[PDB]
């Protein structure tokens, strides 16, 4: 119930939010560290995810935390140290001493404190980040009482961005650290840009006239502790106020009984029968993997083709074995038709088609608008009919500066005349005289009888409406195959026996990826189970079939007696016969529904309260 | 010169339907994309429709969108209106290389008559001294909020300095209003009497004041 | 997420240059290729749009605006500023800066408005004077008095009684431009009117552009 | 039906060429009608079109600057114009009848052919050919029979038949092709083989005409004297 | 254009022959028909086959073809002695704009008792000399086209001048004849002793040589 800050900056009022970030573990081990002058520890801990720093205070001990990969002057650091001047934040690569400290004196004759030792770095050589606070005069006066000042910190690494979350609450508690719940809330971003895989902290060190010796054995410690902890990334559930301070949070991974109110997506869980998942661990990396083909998609050929197709016979190219940039087409201004259905802009760099097909033909202004899937006309039911589920979409531009000249451009023609509904994506090429009438019409161009293919007039002078638009049609299928063009995005490493968020060929899912002995026929890539979920991913970086396990696989009933009524719950196995369980813990009964624990079976028999299957039944009694 | 039409004012009672129309007269409806933005008053504007028919995230259902290609005109349906909707609906284009809005649809959700209390203030001590004068006349508690004021001199109707606030609606579902007669210290004493004159639903109450 | 807010002065004279800047918090300019617009809106009309931008130089104006728009996009200190020249009266519009993920798309995220007003003369303090309550201001067994706020520019201007301690029958008006282009109002309390020679009322007149504070405390009319 | 196009012609390397496809037995109505040439030892090519309701022609990406394609619906035919021909234009030309259909595919395919039309090109021009008699040795005549025939040198074009007696003789004859020159000259052979009985009683000449060089010469043959 | 073939095959009358043609994602994959030609050697080419399941009047059952993925398949289940004749594939090519043609594939199906080969020589007469030229003359039968070499030799040094390969005709009862021509002058006739013609075929070599004086 600690170590709960604000993930987002985005206001939220009387509305729960799910969040997927790095949070404090509820009840967690953290380690604790005393120094007692009646033990000046000050060892160096791993930077993992981030470490959350609890430390009580009264007499002005915890000055600065040093950040860094090796500490030797080798790798860039970062310096955030609070003398008794200012607040100095510098990123060079300091030469760290062995034991850092600050040295600070105290005088017999006068009754002050002054610092006067800065023992911290050797030299600096290249600083790139430095930031100077405004003065202030601090007491750094010690105390005989009781810790009064309770300061916890948060620090978080991502994309090169530190985040500091901190919060001030006064406490009376004597070495333990203090209950309840408080909230933490952002002061300053540091673009630091650094990779800090270990820290140390660095405390202050007191001399007076009643420590005798020379410099390293004349010096007492000061009475304070801290805590140190880390921010594993696991789902937690935020209740947002009114006035915008988070008061409360909910653990969607602590319990089984703390998982119900995450499913149910409420504080209170009511007496009866939830299924959360079973054991369950949160995913703490995420991986994409993409074709490694490094070969640009010939998408300028169709698009700057020297001469354009007719509208009868227009021209079809099939576009794979390519990484397939769209951001040259979307986002271009030339483009006077740019309209798609299904196709989602801004997501087509994600997702994954079996190939890419490209039409490329010259119609006017006013049939451009026909391309629409339902429409009817001269060309979208005589010429080119596009299918209700057509996958893909069309762009069209203007041309009159090439396909128009002086004179008339008569060297495209267009279906005028037809027996019956051209079917979709076929493209038909009949110089067969239509007829009309009942006269016979073998190859004669008499009366009620017409060539089906009629001139166009490109004029330069004509309308905007009879204006020759160059057309191109761009048309994707979704096959049961192995993806051959799909988008730009980088392909990362692939890791096993973890739960791990993958991002396989556009496909997206929670699971964890182990190796599997099942061999697959070459035209297939995604197998099924009976349940219809996925279950193998070919992989075609390595073409290495892999298993899909997913994270939680058994059936868990969680027995709840209610939240304010009572806090000890009952959790059944489905598929367990008494081990993959939360806990073994004890009362473990086996019954033919499945293995409960965490209640006591009885002899008798009453009525039933709480159902739990195949006649048995469940209550709270004394 | 791609243009969007839109009606200005549309009314209809809560829980029905209505059809809100977006139409192009150069260019065609089907060439680009049409996003509807229902902005309330005194707050940004918010995405409500996009790629025509596509309901973002967080948008009721209600708000469905149809495209006619052959009259050249965007149509925004809603069914089951709420008091919420009561907001400013804009229809989007690209056009080429111009992003062009619309015109502004104002989607409504759509008696007894208040007594208009006048008050009337005369100068003060303080003004004539900064060789100013300026009398306010002020109403309120008055529906519905359309009302003339007329000042008056000793027996003329004034009309050069006067200024006057725009009727508001008041705490109490009521609408309030001033108006303001600028004078010269010696215009407010050559006069025996200055009135100000409050037209409400034909009824005009009236008030008036003396320099004493 | 990501959010934006904007910044720049709330006022510009005519015939100057306007400069309004769109600060981005949460995330990146150049990443992900996302284009930035500005667009503006009249107080009771529609929206316009002005200009968009990409983290390139890439720049598109609309053709009445064009010529008088100057965008640049600052990746140190990621923000993008709009510049205006020549702003006229007709100018007076709500600014917004929203974030476009596609070209022909959304403007999927909208910036808060900042309020712009396009006014001659300069920044002057109110003169306040009282509105003294008589005989011929009361109609029944309540009275009614406020303050006169007069010729100060610009808006806003926050009127409270009794430091707040009055707000029941408090009717703060809306400014209206004067025959000199001068902007005033008043604030009204009704009061029984046993409580006329009895109880004190003073407002409290705050003009923050011209750091200006006025309390005006409001007896009855005595007669000379 | 049937197409018909005219006989083979010779250019010069840098000349226009005019031939024609006639159709015959029936017309080409509402059909497209294609030129598809084909280099000696090489495969086909597509260079043209036309659709001769409209009248309008299109060409290959290949070449379109040098050739002008035409047709006359009135006459129902084709003619081929070519410009700036070039010693690799050597080749043959049909005229393709385009049958087009409805399907996915939807390829155009040329069901009905032209019966060719040699185009070849020679800087030099025509000059006489010569005929020069050859008769065998004592040491070739070993056996009961005999090789003796006529040799023509410098003659042009290709086709130019010979003749054994104005055709007398059909048994033992033989035609060998020529074959090209460093100076682009021909030059056949011919030889028969006769029983020796009949060289002191009967004699053999070659009869050689040539059409396009309007001569027709006449040579006699004899047994060496010397062996 | 990109519709390469393979140069030529080989088959027999009893078994069936697969011609493969494989073009590109513009022309073949691109979902467009493939049509097949049969051009002998003599006569214009016909259409064969249309459609890629097709067959027109006057063609005989036996050729069959087939279209999938990016390449064609022609099968032919019979192979007589006129079957020998040039296949070619023709599709619609996108990016040329038109229509592209195969390189074409050489089927033949031909089989005789070859023998050695039969050269004689037949120096030029009395009335060359006078031409200012020299054609000497290797006139080569009942041989095979198979294995011509022609070498000019002059008992001291072999001619590299002149020399030519003929393409052989076919006689009227199954057989090749072909002749070469050398180019010399009358100047150089008479300052040599010799001259012979090498015909080498299988490795059969005869040489004969002539006296001109
Ligand atoms: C076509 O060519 C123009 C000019 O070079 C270029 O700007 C455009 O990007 C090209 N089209 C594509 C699809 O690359």
């Amino acid at each position: 119930t600690r170590g709960v800050y604000y993930p987002d900056k985005v206001f939220r009022s009387s509305v729960l939010h799910s969040t997927q970030d790095l949070f404090l573990p509820f009840f967690s081990n953290v380690t604790w560290f005393h120094a007692i002058h009646v033990r000046f520890d000050n060892p160096v801990l791993p930077f993992n995810d981030g470490v959350y720093f609890a430390s009580t205070e009264k007499s002005n001990i915890i000055r600065g935390w040093i950040f860094g990969t090796t500490l030797d002057s080798k790798t860039q650091s970062l310096l955030i140290v609070n003398n008794a001047t200012n607040v100095v934040i510098k990123v060079c690569e300091f030469q760290f001493c062995n034991d850092p400290f600050l040295g600070v004196y105290y005088h017999k004759n006068n009754k002050s404190w002054m610092e006067s030792e800065f023992r911290v770095y050797s030299s600096a050589n290249n600083c790139t980040f430095e930031y100077v606070s405004q003065p202030f005069l601090m007491d750094l006066e010690g105390k005989q009482g009781n810790f009064k000042n309770l300061r916890e910190f948060v620090f978080k690494n991502i994309d090169g961005y530190f985040k500091i979350y901190s919060k001030h609450t006064p406490i009376n508690l004597v070495r333990d650290l203090p209950q309840g719940f408080s909230a933490l809330e952002p002061l300053v971003d540091l673009p630091i840009g650094i990779n800090i895989t270990r820290f140390q902290t660095l405390l202050a060190l007191h001399r007076s006239y009643l420590t005798p010796g020379d410099s390293s054995s004349g010096w007492t410690a000061g009475a304070a502790a801290y805590y140190v902890g880390y921010l594993q990334p696991r789902t937690f559930l935020l209740k947002y106020n009114e006035n915008g301070t988070i008061t409360d949070a909910v653990d969607c991974a602590l319990d089984p009984l703390s998982e119900t109110k995450c499913t149910l997506k409420s504080f209170t869980v009511e007496k009866g029968i939830y299924q959360t998942s079973n054991f369950r661990v949160q995913p703490t990396e995420s991986i994409v993997r993409f074709p490694n083909i490094t070969n640009l998609c010939p998408f300028g050929e169709v698009f700057n083709a020297t001469r354009f197709a007719s509208v009868y016979a227009w021209n079809r190219k099939r576009i794979s074995n390519c990484v397939a940039d769209y951001s040259v087409l979307y986002n271009s201004a030339s483009f006077s038709t740019f309209k798609c259905y299904g196709v989602s802009p801004t997501k087509l760099n994600d997702l994954c088609f079996t190939n890419v097909y490209a039409d490329s033909f010259v119609i006017r202004g006013d049939e451009v608008r026909q391309i629409a899937p339902g429409q009817t006309g001269k060309i979208a039911d005589y010429n080119y009919k596009l299918p209700d589920d057509f996958t893909g979409c069309v762009i069209a531009w203007n041309s009159n500066n090439l396909d128009s000249k002086v004179g008339g451009n008569y060297n495209y023609l267009y279906r005028l005349f037809r027996k019956s509904n051209l079917k979709p994506f076929e493209r038909d090429i009949s110089t067969e005289i239509y007829q009309a009438g009942s006269t016979p019409c073998n190859g004669v161009e008499g009366f009620n009888c017409y060539f089906p293919l009629q001139s166009y007039g490109f004029q330069p002078t004509n309308g905007v409406g009879y204006q020759p638009y160059r057309v191109v049609v761009l048309s994707f299928e979704l096959l049961h195959a192995p993806a051959t063009v799909c988008g730009p995005k980088k392909s990362t490493n692939l890791v096993k026996n973890k739960c791990v968020n993958f991002n396989f060929n556009g496909l997206t899912g929670t699971g964890v990826l182990t190796e599997s002995n099942k061999k697959f026929l070459p035209f297939q890539q995604f197998g099924r189970d009976i349940a219809d979920t996925t279950d193998a991913v070919r992989d075609p970086q390595t073409l290495e079939i892999l298993d899909i396990t997913p994270c939680s696989f058994g059936g868990v009933s969680v027995i709840t007696p209610g939240t304010n009524t009572s806090n000890q719950v009952a959790v059944l196995y489905q598929d367990v016969n008494c081990w993959r369980v939360y806990s073994t813990g004890s009362n473990v009964f086996q019954t033919r529904a499945g293995c409960l624990i965490g209640a006591e079976h009885v002899n008798n028999s009453y009525e039933c309260d709480i159902p739990i299957g195949a006649g048995i039944c469940a209550s709270y009694q004394t | 010169n791609f243009m969007l039409t839109q009606p200005h004012s549309v009314s209809e009672s809560p829980g029905k339907t209505v059809t809100i129309s977006c139409t192009g007269s150069s260019g065609s409806i089907a060439s680009n994309y049409v996003q509807w933005y229902q902005q309330r008053p005194g707050s940004a504007p918010t995405t409500v429709i996009y790629e025509d028919n596509q309901r973002p995230s967080g948008v009721p259902d209600r708000f469905s969108g149809s495209i006619d290609s052959s009259s050249n005109s965007a149509s925004l349906t809603i069914s089951g209106l709420k008091t919420e909707d009561e907001a400013d609906y804009y229809c989007q284009s690209y056009d080429s290389s111009n992003v062009v809005f619309g015109g502004g649809t104002k989607l409504t959700v759509l008696q007894p008559k208040a007594a208009p209390s006048v008050t009337l203030f005369p100068p003060s001590s303080e003004e004539l001294q900064a060789n100013k004068a300026t009398l306010v006349c002020l109403i309120s508690d008055f529906y519905p909020g359309a009302v003339t004021v007329a000042w008056k001199a000793d027996s003329s109707p004034v009309k050069a300095g006067v200024e006057t606030t725009t009727p508001s609606k008041q705490s109490n579902n009521k609408y309030a209003a001033s108006s303001y007669l600028s004078l010269t210290p010696e215009q407010w004493k050559s006069h025996r009497s200055y009135s100000c004159q409050v037209t409400h639903e034909g009824s005009t109450v009236e008030k008036t004041v003396a320099p004493t | 997420q990501v959010q934006l807010q904007e910044s720049g002065p709330g006022l510009v004279k005519p015939s100057e240059t306007l400069s309004l800047t769109c600060t981005v918090s949460g995330g990146s300019v150049s990443s992900g290729g996302y284009f930035w617009s500005w667009i503006r809106q009249p107080p009771g009309k529609g929206l316009e749009w002005i200009g968009c931008i990409y983290y390139s130089g890439s720049t598109n104006y609309n053709p009445s605006l064009k010529s008088r728009v100057t965008i640049s996009v600052d990746t140190s200190k990621d923000q993008f500023s709009l510049k205006l020249s020549s702003v006229t009266a007709a100018d007076t519009a709500v600014y917004y800066c929203a974030r476009q993920l596609w070209l022909r798309g959304r403007f999927d995220y909208w910036g808060q408005g900042t309020l712009v007003t396009v006014s001659s003369a300069s920044t002057k303090g109110p003169s306040v004077f009282p509105l003294a309550p008589s005989s011929k201001s009361t109609s029944g067994g309540t009275a009614a008095l406020g303050c006169l706020v007069k010729d100060y520019f610009p808006e806003p201007v926050t009127v409270s009684w009794n430091s707040g301690a009055l707000t029941s029958g408090v009717h703060t008006f809306p400014a209206v431009l004067q025959s000199s282009g001068l902007y005033s109002l008043s604030s009204v309390v009704t009061v029984p009117s046993s409580s006329l020679g009895t109880q004190t009322y003073i407002c409290n007149v705050n003009h923050k552009p011209s750091n200006t504070k006025v309390d005006k405390k409001v007896e009855p009319k005595s007669c000379d």
